[PDB]
DNA sequence: GACATGCCCGGGCATGTTTGCCTGGAGACTAGGGAGTAATCCCCTTGGCGGTTAAAACGCGGGGGACAGCGCGTACGTGCGTTTAAGCGGTGCTAGAGCTGTCTACGACCAATTGAGCGGCCTGCAGACCGGGATTCTCCAGG
DNA sequence: CCTGGAGAATCCCGGTCTGCAGGCCGCTCAATTGGTCGTAGACAGCTCTAGCACCGCTTAAACGCACGTACGCGCTGTCCCCCGCGTTTTAACCGCCAAGGGGATTACTCCCTAGTCTCCAGGCAAACATGCCCGGGCATGTC
């Protein structure tokens, strides 16, 4: 269906200095995962872990929690509610906490909340927040797309962008931050190739 | 004004006219048939001379529309001018 | 060269619509008015000549008319010619 | 008593008018001649004296002219005399 | 500026009487010509030149043929008297003759 | 067997002609004809298809309009036959020579 | 290079020339006369032909060139062009 | 300016070129006219009159006369072929006919 | 109050000629006026006949080629030749003198 | 779903030889449609022509109809029902005259009838049948595919036998025929890449 | 729309050998209409005349017709009724015999009978024949074409067929004969075009 | 039909300094879409994206809306109406939310209202207003055009000139825009060649 | 890593309208041709009288036109056999036809001066008349 | 019937006389001739292309030739009537003369027409504008 608003992409680091961070995966014919800062662009699989780190200067208060929603890079789409394509949505793939049509899912958190928005019809996954652990200057939550980016009807082969952002309890904005994203099959290949045109 | 001056080409003046054409013995029918067309001849040559007239808008016949007249029906007159 | 072909064509559909002409009735047809217009034109020019006059005037194609033409033809192509510059003159 | 036979003096005139060039018609006959046939293309016409005389000259060398092609058609039929029929032929031969 | 009229439709004539003033101007006919003189000898050559397509049309209805042939233009000035004086000396192409046999000739 | 009386095959002929339009003479000895005399004031002369056929339908218009005169010249004389004489005669006439 | 063409007029061609002029008996000496005409006629329509063609400094006689040669002589021909 | 000469006399003829060549500039012959046209013309003039004059001197030889007449041109155009057959369609005044008797007229 | 206009005629070269072939014969005025009528006559037909050579060769003056050509076709064959050859040789020595 | 049979694709002629034939077109990048006698398979685009000829040795009766059905070749999915996908199946592309979940369709042919069977749950349409002319020996059907044999959840690059069947006015059997289909977006590239596999 | 049926084009002369004739016009830029023998296909403009001669060995008895239909060459679009396009068939040009939807026109034939076929709503135009006229060997008709063959919607450059069918009153058979056309904006151009292509 | 007046096209920013802009889009040979500055001129395909971007120095109060309307750019045509062509005005094309005779349209919005004037006979689309981001500084439109400029019937090779109004709630006039629009079929290609035109 | 599959950009055709060149007509000015008037006066019309040739008239009689008859030869009509003109190709290239450059040519004007035309006288040729005679034509005896 | 001599009529020649035309001379005006200048029609070279010329084979319509018969032309005789030649009588033409004035011609002045030059509109052909179709390469999922 349509939405009747677009969600916000405008990039706010706060008071707290909040910004983004990824591993350092290779680019193997075998890889899950792995991220490209030269264009802040994923390259994942489809249902696989997509480690995202969260850092910031200061730690926020108790309570901050942490947002994640898709939405169409291009304009004209952005009305139209990222989801799972026909295909997606009919099969039995849910794992019991996420909806048969959410596109974004977090795994490993019991406290998970999928919001489907009553006045939007926006898809969203929200986790309470957690300051980073003994030995690590940033907290990391680990994301999975249930749909590729070629999905005819879903998102068909249209590049989207992943909406980040640290809120607190009356889920006020702290925080937010955004990252293209490519769900494909091969990502290693694809990192490869389109890192040997950023040379040239 | 005038009629009947068909008549004055005599007998005697058809014969002599005859005689410079080789002729040796006429019949008397001859006579009747050559004033026939002696008048054709005068007519067409008439009609002719007197329009070589009326265009210049005169009201002499002269010499020269004589002339004129006899030329266009392919018979050429030297000594009158032209 | 220049033809007469198009009115040749054209006077035939007023006075004949449902008939056509053949390739060769045609070309005789513009041999029949180049003739004709040599004679006019020719005899109008000695009428001029013979008068000690320049001009070439419709009563020297007026004259030519009756010198050429027998005496019929003459009077319905001089009514007809009548017209035309009575009118030509008129509009 | 003293006489020829008949076209011996025909045949001497024929030597006679061939050898002279005068005129072989009269004058005055021949005016009214055409005057009366000049008054029927228009009326109160005027003809000058040359112009009358150019009208003999080509009216006697026209006859003479065919009275000369009337003796061949007359010869071409045996015969001697010349018939109207052979003035008719001449004329027709020639376009008139 | 008005818009300009064919002198040819000027006079009611079908003939082009701007060719005639062109040709009646050189040919050397004569020095001058007048502006009134090609609209006479137009519509002289027009109404010859319809009697003799009329005339013809009508000796190829008697043939019973859709279309005139030199054939037709010949019977034409043949039976008409004045066109056989006008054109008494003229040939024409596949003309042919006129059935004119003599009377003595003709069986008895 | 039969056999149609003189004049009767002639008269049928006379019609036909008369009432035909196409040319009577061969056209390619025609074409020789007017060569073989050309010949005589220049060679090597040229001539073109159209100027052939303007000779010889000039050349048939001439001679039948010479027959016709001399038909009339033996019936004259009361003859049925045509003769020199009645070509002669014809030419005479008109001053041809 | 040519030669005797004049024969080439043969009999039957100087029958349906007289044919359409009327003519019904025809007699032998009609065919030599009728080629001593027909030579004399055509021998003058060339000469002047030819003459058009030399002034125009041509190799190849036109029909033009044989329509102005028939013109002058009183034989206005149609159908090859005027 | 020179003693001027004429034309004629350079080309040595008894005719006037000046006057022919206004004869053939006017007339309506042509637009244009050559230097040699009359000059050409003029001597053509010349020489068919000089056959006519030496015909016509003879014939008044014979007569016994010192003195040309029309009746003399007339029996000296005839008596030569070319200049009959040039003159062939003319009518000289007073020049009367030839002589001629056809042979089946005389009497034996 | 004039006596007469001004004329023209070759009365006075007719004259001429007469007496280079007979220097002791003279000419009546009518046999006069008929060499007047004749070249009048001979010079109509030359320039008629020269004027329709340029306008069929489309040229616009007459040369002597045109007079020459026209010569040609109006004399017969005989006085062609020698009136071709007085001809070539006026325009000749014009051209020389 | 899962069908309760599977269609008999067994060759019949009947009493009238019933049999198909095909045409003759290239292998152009991007021909409309093309059949292959070496697969006996047709490559034609989505929802274009699909010319089929009727091979007879004998007119039928007037009455008879023409029905088509689609299966899967592979026997381990001749089970399956062949539906659209859950994405063309919602979109709005009917011509008024075919359901939205049928994967065949007729052009051209005001007379056609779609049925959605309640046992089999199969999908077919059904044509009247018309004879050639004297001189010619076959009659043409066109029918549209409205699915890409790679459409996933539908086909899903799985390959389809097309079942034509000649019926009476009554709907009993009096012939069959079948032929493989593939719905691609470049059918004379695929058809000349098949038939070059086949001698590869 | 669509028609049930598709009319025939086999040809046949039959008994009285009848044949089709057309003009031998040229090729310039003002041509109106010209045919190409090496195609059997016709050139011409929109609403111009047509000439189409009927030549026959012997005359058909009295009542024989002559029936004139188009239909799409290919098959595809046979049951497709050839009609204007949705422009040509609003605008006002009829002569007030021709319907306004009619392809092909016959003009100076008041006997002209325009049929839209109630069963089939197929587009023809019939006039009666006529042996020719005094002096001629065959029967011309005049037709017209009032939609060029790049008209959107009506033909939409898809070539036709003009069948030409001789026919007694009854409608039964008498012969049949068939011809392409074009009706584009410049025949002359055109037929250049296509036929120095042929000689190529 | 033609029209009684002719809309007004002078532009008009008003109290809130209304202004349009577009996009840079690149000129390859058929790009959906693309914007000249030179030209004030808008070149787009049939049916395909077109962002119009809306700049105001002032947010205008709620229940603003904003209106399209279509006109001929040639004075010999302004008094005509700017509708589709007969063809694609009996297509079955509509979105559910546009008529079917109307040229312009929106999509991914949800409250879209389309009206034809009683009194004018123009037509013309309706939508909301709605305020720019935080950081952004302009609100963009996408509409589309359902017809060729080259269709025969409708606007039949004619510019036009598509004119944007700010309303209030009852219609009253706020601002006025305008720019040219050609939609073809090669957009980039046909800018590309105007605009080397424009170099003379 | 190799293969299988779909979308975007570029290239090129297909199709309709705009722009450029040639021909005929319109508009305006300048110089000559034509028209009209006044006047002269040459040439045509008309009438008289007398002289006489030419035309009209009547008569005789011979030659030519005419019709009718008979002979036989040239011509037409028909048949079979031979010839070559028409037709329908193919092939080559000469010569017609058109274009573009350049020059010698004729038209045009003005100035200078001889040729040609008209008017005015005088002698020789041609014509006219009369007488001589040489030639031509016709009819009467002789054989 | 044919030939020769004589008579009669016509034609030709020679001398004398008279009148008009031809030829020449003188004067005056316009036309021919000179000698400049200018523009372009025509010659010239060049090229493309059409139409003519040449050759071949095949079909058969047309031309040759030969025979048989008859209508046709030619010559002859015999009417007979039409035209010629002659003398006589009557009529109109020729000639010379004079007068009247109508019409052609010339000269002068003025007004309208045609030629010359410049510019606009309609018809015909090529270039530009724009939609549709096919192929190549890359992107991306499958094995």
């Amino acid at each position: 269906p349509l939405s009747s608003s677009v969600p916000s992409q405008k990039t706010y680091q706060g008071s707290y200095g909040f910004r983004l961070g990824f591993l350092h995966s290779g680019t193997a014919k075998s890889v899950t995962c792995t991220y490209s800062p030269a264009l802040n662009k994923m390259f994942c699989q489809l249902a696989k872990t997509c480690p995202v780190q969260l850092w910031v200067d200061s730690t926020p208060p108790p309570g901050t929690r942490v947002r994640a929603m898709a939405i169409y890079k291009q304009s004209q789409h952005m009305t139209e509610v990222v989801r799972r394509c026909p295909h997606h949505e009919r099969c039995s793939d849910s794992d019991g906490l996420a909806p048969p049509q959410h596109l974004i899912r977090v795994e490993g958190n019991l406290r998970v909340e999928y919001l489907d928005d009553r006045n939007t019809f926006r898809h969203s996954v929200v986790v309470p927040y957690e300051p980073p652990e003994v030995g690590s200057d940033c907290t990391t939550i680990h994301y999975n797309y249930m749909c590729n980016s070629s999905c005819m009807g879903g998102m068909n082969r249209r590049p989207i962008l992943t909406i980040i952002t640290l809120e607190d309890s009356s889920g006020n904005l702290l925080g937010r931050n955004s990252f293209e994203v490519r769900v494909c099959a091969c990502p290693g290949r694809d990192r490869r190739t389109e890192e040997e045109n950023l040379r040239k | 004004v005038l009629r009947d001056n068909i008549q004055g080409i005599t007998k005697p003046a058809i014969r002599r006219l005859a005689r410079r054409g080789g002729v040796k013995r006429i019949s008397g029918l001859i006579y009747e048939e050559t004033r026939g067309v002696l008048k054709v001849f005068l007519e067409n040559v008439i009609r002719d001379a007197v329009t070589y007239t009326e265009h210049a808008k005169r009201k002499t016949v002269t010499a020269m529309d004589v002339v004129y007249a006899l030329k266009r029906q392919g018979r050429t007159l030297y000594g009158f001018g032209g | 060269k220049e033809s007469y072909s198009i009115y040749v064509y054209k006077v035939l559909k007023q006075v004949h619509p449902d008939t056509g002409i053949s390739s060769k009735a045609m070309g005789i047809m513009n041999s029949f008015v180049n003739d004709i217009f040599e004679r006019i034109a020719g005899e109008a020019s000695r009428l001029a000549h013979y008068n000690k006059r320049s001009t070439i005037t419709s009563r020297e194609i007026q004259t030519a008319v009756r010198l050429l033409l027998p005496g019929e033809l003459a009077k319905h192509a001089v009514s007809e010619g009548t017209k035309a510059v009575t009118k030509y003159t008129s509009a | 008593p003293h006489r020829y036979r008949p076209g011996t003096v025909a045949l001497r005139e024929i030597r006679r008018y061939q050898k002279s060039t005068e005129l072989l018609i009269r004058k005055l006959p021949f005016q009214r001649l055409v005057r009366e046939i000049a008054q029927d293309f228009k009326t109160d016409l005027r003809f000058q004296s040359s112009a009358v005389m150019a009208l003999q000259e080509a009216c006697e060398a026209y006859l003479v002219g065919l009275f000369e092609d009337t003796n061949l058609c007359a010869i071409h039929a045996k015969r001697v005399t010349i018939m109207p029929k052979d003035i008719q032929l001449a004329r027709r031969i020639r376009g008139e | 500026r008005a818009k300009a009229k064919t002198r040819s439709s000027r006079a009611g004539l079908q003939f082009p009487v701007g060719r005639v003033h062109r040709l009646l101007r050189k040919g050397n006919y004569s020095e001058r010509v007048g502006a009134g003189a090609p609209v006479y000898l137009a519509a002289v050559l027009e109404y010859l030149t319809a009697e003799i397509l009329e005339l013809a049309g009508n000796a190829a209805r008697d043939n019973k043929k859709t279309r005139i042939i030199p054939r037709h233009l010949q019977l034409a000035i043949r039976n008409d008297e004045e066109l056989n004086k006008l054109l008494g000396r003229v040939t024409i192409a596949q003309g042919g003759v006129l059935p004119n046999i003599q009377a003595v000739l003709l069986p008895k």
